């Protein structure tokens, strides 16, 4: 016979590239947007604004 | 010479018929109701309610 070795996802090493979180009703609340922005820094330059 | 009480029989029959209305449910909302997954918080949502 052969057995089937099966393989975990976070025990590999590319996990630590994206984040995995389980989010139950995505399936429902996914009909519209969400929609977050992140961020943009800024560098205060001399002059009046 | 009198006159006796008389009455008559009536035979009647039952005509048969029948109604039917229907609905359905979305399948992103079928486990968000009776899935006994949701642990902690999402049993008292906003989308489950």
């Amino acid at each position: 016979c052969s057995t089937l070795s099966l393989v975990r996802f976070l025990e590999l090493g590319l996990s630590v590239a994206c984040v995995c979180t389980k989010f139950p009703e995505l399936s429902y609340v996914a009909e519209g947007t969400i929609q977050f922005e992140v961020q943009q820094p800024m560098i205060a330059r001399d002059g009046p604004h | 010479p009198a006159d006796q009480p008389v009455h008559n029989y009536m035979i009647k029959r039952l005509d048969r018929r029948s109604l039917n209305a229907a609905f359905s449910i979305a399948v992103e909302a079928l486990g968000l109701i009776s899935g006994e997954n949701l642990d902690g918080t999402h049993i008292s949502s906003a989308m489950r309610l």
